[PDB]
RNA sequence: AAAAAAAAAAAA
């Protein structure tokens, strides 16, 4: 609602923000409209952080509705914290964040190579999400000021 | 000096003008009083009953008539229907 | 706009028709004010201005008959 | 007595969006956007209620509180609360005067008017004149205007510029003028029309100009006469010959041929030399 | 003091002035206006 | 010029159409003296 | 009034565009003198004196413009100000005695 | 750090609880942000939070209370005082010139630079010397009721510009219920339309073709209601003379 | 725990809960109905009044079932206070001298008013004017002084 | 009706990063079906800040995630075919789900929990999967949840449950020339161990 | 002993 109010106060009502925090033009934009509607790194960074938060919250909502069970919830949370560069365009507005992405990838490798040993076959199912969740909390600690 | 009594006692010479205030409407100065003094004087002016000499028993009597003018408070152990608890949201009859 | 000016009795429709006729008359006067207009062009502009004035007069007559 | 009558039922009174004049509803400005600008202001619709003072008046939860303003929506005929409204639901009387910062409904008055001259109004003109137009042009305009522009207050002067369908109603009270403007806007007189009751500008007629200038002058004179003592002002005009004789005899103070100046004689204070006050 | 006509001595007042509680979330309320520069101080005599 | 002749022509034909050139970001030079700097008084009285 | 507003707008835009050229102030003040707006012309000349305090030509033209409209006491105050500000310019003293 | 508020805007309680907000609003004259002082009026438990509506500099320029915006010497509106006393109004009222003058003069306005008294006496003296074939007298047929029962209007001629509509309305309210009263001071004409013919008959009976309202002589007749249009100055003058001739 | 447990990790309530369970669901359904009450006709602050009223009513039901009638056990009372069936701080004020009929906690938060006052509904009715039907902007209280 | 809120609402955008972090730091663990958190909320509805710090007992947190490691490995071995959830979970044009009409009293599914033995895991059995374990017992300082003390059977049980994620290194001599000082020394000499 | 926006696509 804050992002929508900021869009509507600036009279950019030809931009639609959908509920997964994607900003798309509803029509074909002129040069003047494209120059007026070009948001900056603060708006877009905040939008992408809200998108990641929405993905996490929506995973918990899908668990609470009954559509997915707890193992699917944990695997989805671990997938989401490991695929911020794929599920968000968050890196486009703060590129040092790539470090965090790399960190999660490194953790994933270690976790995955200790998780699939013996009868535990490959595929989805690893819900050990705590290290990547830590990494993005420390990212938020840095990014708040 | 110039705070002694003989300095404050002497007047200003000369005649008086036949034809000052800090702000445009009057004179206002910063003052220091206790919070309780301002609250008590504001209460004495504000409360309808500031003054009018009255002891505890007839004040309780006035409270009793005021309470019986109001609606029934209800029973708090009755959760539904007539007799349900209304409480401080009971209005005064008029 | 409707062809039957006298049949129009609505005040807002007559006012809108009169405003459109006035805008057309102003556009015709602005076109006639252009020096590029030749004798045929000036005659066409004068005829358009006269037609717009007649339409505005009919709309105003209908308005004065039925509100305005 | 009589409680305030609920005008419109709450089932018909909601808080919904305006009719769709665009593609996207702007929620910051609460206005439709998109479409074409040929729509723009479009037209002024017909309002959802009129007022009967003899039928809709009563008491609210405002007669108990001194200083309560009148109700805008009771003046608009669409107030559903009735006796539970926090504002007055009666007609403004002649003693219902207000300061030059608010109207009779409590809305703040502005420095200057708006170009589309309506709204609350400005405090830089004590405007008791309401401009009504969009009247169905007939021959009996004056009678129906005097019948229907009469239940809102006490009226000084209605000049009906007939043929144009325009009238200028001047009430004796500014609060009554504001009440009439907020009550008759988008109403019907005899046929289905939308009245454009707006704030009147200034009558260029020099007779009206000198009337307004004079009325301003005796209003200020009334204020000055309230300020000054009765003997002082009675000497000030000097229409009474006895007051003139009192001025000649009193403004001597021993020295003959003085005729003391008005700064010295008409002076108020503890140290003045006069009966003072 | 005395004002608006009447000259009766009104009782003196004790006024409690408290800062108003402001919403912590409220942005700055008013825009900044670019007003042109005022005239300088009156220039001195030229003592050549 | 053409606006002037069309305004005069419509002025002759009864109606008084209001002319407005009040763009946004525009100052009013006819309301009051723009940035009024009154002359400094001297030893000579100039009220007459 | 439309002509007056357009001329005032043009003159003020020239003044805002280049205030360090005396011709803009001179033209605006002379034009406002022509419609007998003496307070406006005085304000324009005093604003020019705020931009150009020690210009002898501006002082001379403003004293002359005050004199040619028979404002004697205004112009004598102006000459007092001019010989106060620039006591070493003999042109102002010579005009003042003349 | 303290507002300039008159006594009638202040609460009746001698002890005032006041809120203060730095840059709480823009001044209603110069549109500059200013410290707003606010208090609760004597209308306890509902009403309006009274506040300083204009800044202190504009209150020095206008000599007015910050809340009510009326003159602090006579209790008059600022424009009423200025029109009736011909005052200078010391300050520009344009858009940018307001901030320019306030930016360049806020230290001299505070010290009372940049007292009417005598001009009030001048206004009082000026209002002391204020200076604001004839038809036969009416015969019996003017106030006798006509045979047509549909005739309802009462025509009044001789109305001056000083007579308001309300004086006529409550002068004729004592005779019955008035459906309509049209007073045109431009043409000195008036039409009274009652609801019952008995009231109009009583008005004709106890008026007898003549009337005096607030010292103004008027002539009353029976009339079928006809409109008043664009009408000649000579005809207006002759029925004004006729209305004066109602009292010979 | 106020946090929901599925079915097999839920612990049963203490004994005597099933006697008052119907009235507890009456209060719960009253609050759920108070969630869906139109705000279109009333001021914004008036939209929140029934929730404070129902919270007061449910807390008062628990409070006078334990302290006046003593029809519920102490363990059941602490379980009701711990599981959100009654407001423990409002009950704590109700056991004090002078706050026995207090409408809600926010009406005695003196640090959060303009002039460090309580609410006007805390005032005894005798010191208020006649025909003054005050109605608290916090909760709609019409006077909650103990003498009232 | 809410125009008077709008500016304030937009201003709280300035403080939405803390809220996100606060929410993201107080997310329920896989062994909790639901969690209650304390929130500080604006009275106009513009900003909800989770007013909690997720304090845990570190041996308990280690044992709980070790039991998670066991349970997810066993389930990924036992399940016929693990179906990954779809990201994003909801469509872009689907409106946000109301709490009252969609989640509020809905039966939660059972969370990931290792089935403890009633006799072997007797020291932790009744409190192992609580949100704040032993908060009402004298094993903690109080409801502010800041200090813990545990008995020998409890610490033994927590250590046994932590063996997937606990170090087996006892000798510090294991870390000869593989510690922070040697890494910094090798960084100074531009060499790699 | 193992490194992943802008220029630049133009004022009824
Ligand atoms: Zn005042
Ligand atoms: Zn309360
Ligand atoms: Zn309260
Ligand atoms: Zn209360």
């Amino acid at each position: 609602n804050m992002l929508n109010l900021l869009i509507h106060r600036k009279n950019l009502t030809y931009l639609h923000l959908d509920y997964n925090f994607n900003l798309k033009p509803v029509k074909t934009l002129t040069t003047k409209e494209r120059k007026k509607s070009r948001f900056g790194n603060a708006f877009h960074l905040m939008r992408e952080i809200l998108r990641l938060t929405k993905l996490i919250v929506d995973a918990q909502v899908q668990y609470r509705l009954g559509n997915i069970d707890a193992f699917q919830l944990a695997d989805g949370i671990h997938y989401a914290f490991n695929h911020v560069g794929q599920l968000t365009g968050m890196y486009r507005y703060k590129y040092k964040l790539m470090h965090q992405i790399r960190s999660c990838k490194d953790l994933k490798h270690l976790i995955y190579y200790r998780f699939n040993t013996g009868p535990v076959g490959k595929g989805p199912g690893c819900g050990f999400w705590a290290p990547s969740w830590r990494v993005w909390l420390f990212f938020m600690r840095g990014i708040i000021p | 000096v110039p705070y002694t009594g003989e300095n404050l006692a002497r007047p200003s010479y000369g005649p008086a003008n036949p034809f000052k205030n800090n702000v445009l409407t009057g004179h206002a100065e910063e003052m220091y009083i206790s919070e309780a003094t301002f609250r008590a004087k504001h209460r004495a002016v504000e409360a309808v009953g500031g003054g009018v000499m009255r002891s505890n028993r007839e004040m309780k009597e006035v409270n009793k008539r005021l309470r019986e003018m109001r609606e029934d408070k209800g029973s708090a152990t009755i959760a539904d229907g007539e007799g349900a608890y209304i409480g401080p949201w009971a209005r005064y009859k008029r | 706009r409707p062809r039957v000016i006298t049949e129009v009795d609505s005040i807002p429709a007559c006012e809108k028709w009169r405003g459109q006729v006035l805008k057309e008359i102003s556009r015709k006067v602005s076109r006639i004010q252009d020096p590029a207009l030749s004798d045929y062009q000036i005659r066409d502009l004068n005829d358009e201005i006269n037609k717009l004035m007649r339409e505005k007069h009919m709309w105003e007559v209908q308005i004065r008959n039925l509100g305005g | 007595r009589r409680p305030a009558r609920p005008q419109i039922d709450p089932a018909l009174v909601k808080s919904e969006r305006p009719p769709q004049t665009g593609t996207v509803f702007n929620i910051w400005y609460n206005k439709w956007s998109g479409g074409d600008r040929e729509d723009k202001y479009l037209s002024q619709t017909h309002a959802k209620g009129r007022c009967n003072i003899a039928r809709d008046s009563g008491y609210t939860r405002a007669d108990s509180r001194p200083g309560s303003y009148f109700c805008l929506y009771f003046a608009r005929g669409i107030c559903p609360k009735g006796q539970d409204c926090d504002y007055l639901h009666r007609l403004p009387t002649i003693h219902d005067i207000f300061n030059p910062n608010v109207d009779c409904f409590g809305r703040d008055k502005f420095a200057d008017y708006r170009d589309d001259m309506g709204g609350v109004g400005s405090f830089n003109r004590q405007n008791r004149t309401i401009y009504v137009g969009r009247i169905h042009v007939t021959d009996d305009i004056e009678e129906i205007v005097a019948r229907h522009f009469a239940e809102w207050g006490q009226i000084e002067r209605i000049r009906v510029l007939n043929n144009r369908g325009v009238a200028f109603i001047t009430y004796t009270n500014e609060a009554n003028a504001q009440f009439a403007k907020e009550a008759m806007a988008h109403q019907s007189l005899d046929h289905n029309e939308i009245l454009n009751v707006r704030w009147a500008t200034a009558d260029p007629n020099p007779l009206a100009q000198k009337r307004e200038q004079r009325r301003i002058e005796e209003q200020a004179a009334e204020a000055i006469r309230r300020a000054l003592p009765a003997e002082f002002v009675a000497e000030i005009e000097g229409k009474d010959p006895e007051a003139r004789k009192r001025r000649k005899l009193e403004s001597s103070y021993g020295l003959e041929g003085y005729e003391a100046p008005d700064a010295v004689h008409f002076a108020r204070g503890p140290n003045a030399v006069n009966p003072r006050g | 003091s005395a004002q608006m006509g009447n000259n009766t001595k009104k009782q003196e007042r004790i006024i409690k002035i408290v800062e108003r509680q402001r919403d912590p979330m409220e942005p700055p309320k008013f825009k900044h206006k670019k007003i042109p520069r005022g005239p300088p101080s009156p220039p001195p005599p030229v003592m050549h | 010029l053409a606006a002037l002749q069309k305004r005069r022509e419509l002025k002759t034909a009864g109606i008084n159409i209001k002319i407005t050139t009040r763009k946004k970001g525009q100052m009013d030079y006819n309301a009051d003296i723009p940035f009024e700097k009154k002359p400094a008084p001297g030893f000579y009285d100039t009220t007459e | 009034k439309e002509y007056q507003g357009r001329k005032r707008r043009e003159f003020e835009d020239y003044i805002r565009r280049n205030r360090l050229r005396l011709q803009n102030w001179f033209q605006y003040a002379q034009w406002e003198l022509e419609q007998k707006e003496f307070a406006r012309a005085r304000s324009i000349f005093e604003r020019a004196l705020d931009v150009h305090p020690n210009n002898t030509q501006l002082w001379i033209r403003y004293i002359e413009a005050e004199l040619k409209n028979r404002n004697i006491n205004h112009a004598r105050n102006l000459l007092d100000r001019a010989v106060t500000r620039l006591p070493r310019v003999s042109k102002l003293w010579y005009k003042y005695v003349y | 750090d303290f507002p300039s508020v008159c006594e009638n805007c202040l609460p009746e309680n001698p002890y005032v609880k006041m809120l203060k907000e730095d840059y709480g609003a823009e001044c209603k004259l110069c549109t500059r942000p200013f410290t707003v002082f606010s208090w609760a009026g004597d209308g306890r438990a509902h009403g309006r939070k009274k506040r300083t509506n204009i800044c202190l500099t504009c209150a020095r320029l206008k000599n007015a209370c910050q809340c009510c915006i009326m003159d602090l010497q006579f209790g008059l509106p600022i424009v009423i005082r200025d029109k009736a006393l011909e005052l200078i109004a010391p300050g520009p009222q344009s858009e940018i010139n307001r901030e320019y003058f306030a930016q360049n003069n806020e230290r001299a306005i505070e010290e009372g630079r940049a007292k009417t008294d005598e001009k009030a006496r001048e206004l009082l003296r000026r209002l002391a010397n204020s200076k604001p074939a004839a038809l036969p007298p009416p015969g019996p047929k003017d106030w006798l009721p006509p045979a047509d029962k549909s005739i309802m209007s009462l025509f009044i001629t001789g109305i001056e510009d000083d007579l308001p509509e309300w004086k006529i309305r409550d002068f004729f309210k004592q005779y019955g219920k008035i459906k309509s009263l049209v007073v045109s001071h431009m043409t000195h004409c008036a039409f009274v339309n009652y609801e019952t013919r008995e009231g109009a008959e009583k008005a004709a009976t106890e008026l007898k073709g003549r009337a005096v309202i607030a010292g103004c002589p008027l002539r009353i007749r029976w009339s079928i209601p006809r409109p008043i249009g664009t009408m000649n100055k000579e005809e207006r003058a002759e029925m004004l003379r006729d209305g004066r001739s109602a009292f010979p | 725990m106020p946090a929901i447990r599925p079915a097999s990790k839920r612990k049963p309530p203490p004994d005597g809960f099933s006697d008052i369970e119907e009235d507890l669901l009456i209060f719960a359904n009253k609050m759920k109905d108070a969630q869906n009450t139109p705000t279109d006709n009333i001021p914004k602050h008036q939209a929140q009044w029934p929730i404070f009223q129902i919270a007061h009513q449910r807390s008062r039901y628990v409070y006078e079932l334990y302290y006046q009638k003593q029809a519920i056990s102490k363990q059941l009372y602490d379980w009701l206070l711990k599981n959100g069936y009654a407001d423990a701080m409002l009950i704590a004020k109700w056991k004090k001298q002078g706050y026995e009929k207090l409408c809600c906690l926010r009406c005695i938060q003196t640090k959060e008013t303009n002039f460090n006052s309580t609410c006007i509904c805390r005032v005894p009715r005798a010191q208020l004017k006649e025909d003054q039907d005050i109605q608290c902007v916090n909760c709609g209280c019409r006077g909650c002084a103990s003498t009232d | 009706k809410y125009t008077s809120d709008k500016r304030s609402y937009l201003g709280a955008l300035k403080f939405m990063p803390h809220a996100v972090l606060k929410l993201l730091e107080n997310m329920p663990m896989p062994w909790e079906a639901a969690r209650e958190v304390k929130v500080l909320y604006h009275v106009n509805g513009c900003l909800t800040l989770v007013n909690e710090i997720p304090r845990v007992i570190e041996p308990v947190f280690f044992a709980q995630w070790g039991s998670m490691w066991r349970t997810m490995r066993k389930e990924k071995s036992d399940r016929r075919l693990f179906k990954r959830m779809r990201f994003p979970p909801f469509d872009d044009e689907e409106p946000p789900l109301s709490w009252s009409e969609n989640i509020e009293d809905v039966e939660p599914l059972e969370p990931i929990q290792m089935e403890l033995d009633e006799d072997e895991d007797a020291a932790v059995y009744e409190w192992f999967y609580d949100h704040q374990p032993l908060i009402d017992t004298p094993h903690v300082n109080g409801p502010s949840y800041k200090r813990w003390n545990l008995t020998l059977p409890q610490m033994a049980n927590l250590y046994r449950l932590s063996e997937p994620l606990v170090s087996d290194v006892v000798d510090p001599n294991y870390f000869y020339l593989f510690e922070l000082k040697s890494f910094l020394t090798a960084k100074a000499l531009n060499v790699a161990l």
